């Protein structure tokens, strides 16, 4: 029969519960509190000793009285799986919040499950061409990897990130799986009208996305779980149903946060800056599930976030060794107009080796990046003596690197409404090609503007004719 | 005695074991503390009043004696035990003092511990191991519903092959 | 080669025939808590009741503090938790 | 060789989930047998300790 | 029973009473029926609100200065979660 609680003690978005005889609620699982509402869901965190648990809430904990009953589940906090939650937005708790009714699936999994073992581990090294310079060019993003977004606040990741969906995502035809975790409700509305225009999302046919959001208004264990759902979800495509998935998450910094929002509550000693002291593992449960296995591949593009611009945040600092390309967004750059706003310095992927790329692409890549380097070793005399200071080939060296510089800025579709041109999309050999020319000096005498924002080097050469009239 | 039991909230009830482990006084100590706990838990009464933070040292031993005078059993040692409890703020915790009474002469004086299903005989014989043999056997024919030890070892160990 | 499944059910046939220790107090966080363990090294390995393997590290007057090797959600309150004898060591060679 | 040793242990999981099933169903059947057996282990190990 | 009219110290006492005060936050002793973050009266027109509730106590946080409180003081429920006049 049905095994029920009494609430002992509310602490924001904690939950003491007395639990009457011997069978206590294992860890993880969730109970359920009857409200006027609906229901609100915990998730028990830990035994106290004595018959009582404590769990975190999966909603607000306002009005809630002590002595409350409180009933027990039985496992983990559930979720519908499979294709019958394409074109779904769902819950933290795995329900249908698109006002459309039950997500009528066969199966419901916990969100908790232990990481793809060693054995069941799966590499490979293939390109996936994005169309962004900067990327197809530097840190080049690999088929079934885990690609992450670096930046602080509105840097851009998240208009980025909507490049790559724009591209990949369109040509891709397998499914995605995109999970809003503690951003805007506002982008979550806005993503849902951009499916269903697009017609990746067809409320009446068939549909290629997932929609789970634990959106920046929610409480701690909302957000603290929400991405966990995704995960799961996607899990199901790869492992069940041997699927090419992709999967967005945004933004995974906000699963971290919620963490130490609570771990105080929790009542753990902080760690360094604040956080939960569980901080890195906490992460490797989680990040170490997205992942490729031997039974399915995964993309995967993580929006991070960064706290206060800086990236040595034990946060970003964690996330990094979890990822196999890595590209970061700077303030600085995007307050120098460039855009997409990444460190061409600062990214990196596995995948820039010349047995992957070969040696050209590598060496163009390279000597760009001596080039932009020494630009940035000068940076002081510039800023004191200026220019007139530099020897002949220093000098140089500079109006190139400002070229590159320029150059790897490029117009994106999706950010149109910011830029005003009309948005563009370079290849990879395009691009390798494009830069080798620039490295040769062979437009040395154009221009610097010329080289900003704009396609391919085709664009820097039209751009000059116009603007030399 | 050797039992332990904590350190400074188990220290309550043993303090007082001492001073009443003199004359024959542990036998009448035993029936007198069940009647504070009895008439305090199940009356709706004297609870809300003494269990906040409000009243005064005088009050609080005022309370004390009127109750005891009209009780069963509390005319010897036993009105020592309020007094000390009242000044000291520590009046809420009434049940922690009379259960940590009750454990020493049952460990010296008897067995404890157990064995499986429901609890075991707990004689007061001697040693340990001749007890044990002689009450296993008995208790095992008569009664013993069984409502798995065995079971789960075997399995476990056929998974890990 | 001839069977191969028939000898592995002979080999593990019988084992467990001599195995005839702490209550939890409180389990989270990769921690318990733990009652008894009286004659426990510091630093002993223990099994707990559900299988996952544990560490003592702090042996307090009343308690046991042990770090353990797996999840927790397979460990509850109450659940007997069992003393190895041995220090943490490994195969070499 | 991959798919012979893929076959075999299959094979050894399928006999093995089929067994441990089968023992389940037994005991779940009112054993007499296994009651009596149960109580005369108890009484043999403890004689041999004291 | 018979230890209930032998007491005499007012066993009537329904509200909380503040156990103690201090750093504008006051911990209240019962008000066994309230829900956090609901409102809370004290013996001197001060609204203070619930935020956590634990077993003994109802740790509430004042809407005033600490002065207008007493270690002792009658405290009354409000019913109303924290709200406001709108339209
Ligand atoms: N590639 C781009 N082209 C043009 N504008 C951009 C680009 N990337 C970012 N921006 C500008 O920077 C702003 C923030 O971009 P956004 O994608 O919201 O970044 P974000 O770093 O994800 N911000 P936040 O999610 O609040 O921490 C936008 O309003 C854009 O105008």
């Amino acid at each position: 029969t049905p095994i029920t609680g009494k609430v002992t003690a509310v602490i924001g978005a904690i939950v003491d519960v007395h639990f009457e005889q011997s069978e206590l609620p294992a860890i993880l699982n969730a109970l359920e509190i009857k409200t006027p509402q609906g229901k609100l869901v915990l998730e028990v965190a830990q035994h106290l000793g004595e018959n009582t648990v404590r769990t975190i809430a999966m909603d607000g904990t306002e009005g809630l009285v002590r002595g409350e009953k409180v009933l027990d589940t039985g496992g983990p906090i559930s979720v519908p799986v499979g294709r019958e939650t394409l074109g779904r937005i769902i819950n933290v708790i795995g329900e249908p919040i698109d006002e459309r009714g039950p997500i009528k699936s066969k199966l419901r999994k916990p969100i908790h499950a232990d990481p793809p073992s060693f054995a069941e581990q799966s590499t490979s090294a293939e390109i996936l061409e994005t169309g962004i310079k900067v990327v197809d060019l530097l840190a080049p993003y690999a088929r079934g990897g885990k690609i992450g977004l670096f930046g602080g606040a509105g840097v851009g990741k998240t208009v980025f990130i909507q490049e790559l969906i724009n591209n990949i995502a369109k040509a891709h035809g397998g499914f995605s799986v995109f999970t809003g975790v503690g951003e805007r409700t506002r982008e979550g509305n806005d993503l849902y009208r951009e499916m269903k225009e697009t017609g990746v999302i067809n409320l009446e046919g068939e549909s290629k996305v997932a929609l789970v959001f634990g959106q920046m208004n929610e409480p701690p264990g909302a957000r603290a779980r929400v991405a966990l759902t995704g995960l799961t979800i996607a899990e199901y495509f790869r492992d069940e149903e041997g699927q090419d998935v992709l999967l967005f998450i945004d933004n995974i910094f906000r699963f971290t946060q919620a963490g130490s929002e609570v771990s105080a509550l929790l009542g753990r000693i902080p760690s360094a800056v604040g956080y939960q002291p569980t901080l890195a593992t906490d992460m490797g449960l989680l990040q170490e599930r997205i992942t490729t296995t031997k039974k399915g591949s995964v993309t995967s593009v993580q929006a991070v976030y960064v706290p206060a611009d800086d990236l040595t945040d034990p946060a970003p600092a964690t996330t990094f060794a979890h990822l196999d390309a890595t590209t970061v967004l700077s303030r600085g750059i995007s307050e120098l107009g460039i855009y997409p706003a990444v460190d061409p310095l600062d990214s990196k992927s596995r995948l820039l080796d010349a047995a992957v790329v070969g040696q050209e692409h590598y060496d163009v890549a390279s000597k760009v990046q001596e080039t932009l380097q020494t630009y940035k070793s000068l940076q002081d005399i510039i800023a004191i003596l200026g220019m007139d200071e530099l020897s002949e080939q220093d000098k140089l060296t500079v109006e190139r690197a400002r070229k590159i510089q320029r150059f790897l800025s490029q117009p994106f579709a999706v950010a149109e409404v910011f830029t005003g041109i009309p948005g563009k999309l370079v290849r990879l050999k395009d691009t390798v090609a494009s830069f080798k020319a620039v490295l040769e000096g062979k437009y040395d005498n154009i221009p610097e503007h010329a080289f900003y924002m704009v396609g391919g080097i085709e664009d820097v050469v039209a751009k000059a004719e116009k603007l030399a009239a | 005695p050797p039992v332990r039991l904590f350190g400074v909230e188990g220290t309550y009830a043993t303090a007082l074991y001492q001073a009443a482990a003199k004359n024959s006084s542990i036998d009448a100590a035993f029936q007198s503390l069940q009647k504070v706990e009895s008439t305090v838990k199940k009356n709706p009464k004297l609870g809300h009043l003494l269990l906040n933070p409000a009243l005064s040292l005088k009050d609080r031993n005022s309370v004390i004696d009127a109750i005891v005078e009209t009780h069963k059993n509390l005319d010897g040692y036993v009105v020592n035990l309020l007094k000390v409890l009242s000044e000291n703020n520590r009046l809420g915790c009434f049940e922690k003092i009379a259960s940590d009474f009750g454990v020493l002469n049952d460990a010296h004086n008897g067995l404890l511990k157990g064995t499986v299903t429901s609890a075991e005989p707990l004689d007061p014989k001697s040693f340990k191991r001749i007890e044990k043999a002689l009450s296993a056997s008995k208790l095992v024919g008569q009664g013993k519903s069984l409502k798995s030890t065995k079971i789960q070892k075997l399995n476990k160990v056929l998974e890990d092959s | 080669p001839t069977e191969v499944s028939s000898i592995l059910e002979e080999r593990i046939k019988g084992v467990s025939d001599e195995a005839n220790t702490g209550r939890v107090l409180a389990v989270g966080d990769g921690i318990a808590r733990v009652f008894g363990l009286n004659n426990i090294q510091a630093e002993e390995l223990v099994e707990f009741s559900s299988g996952v393997k544990g560490m003592a590290l702090n042996l307090e007057p009343g308690q046991v503090g042990i770090v353990l090797f797996g999840s927790d959600r397979l460990v509850k309150e109450g659940e007997l938790v069992k003393r190895t004898g041995n220090i943490v060591d490994v195969p070499v060679g | 060789v991959r798919y012979e040793a893929s076959l075999r242990q299959l094979e050894q999981r399928q006999l093995a989930k089929s067994v441990i099933s089968r023992v389940q169903s037994e005991l779940g059947n009112p054993k007499f047998q296994e009651k009596v057996l149960q109580q005369s282990i108890s009484e043999i190990e403890q004689l041999l300790s004291k």
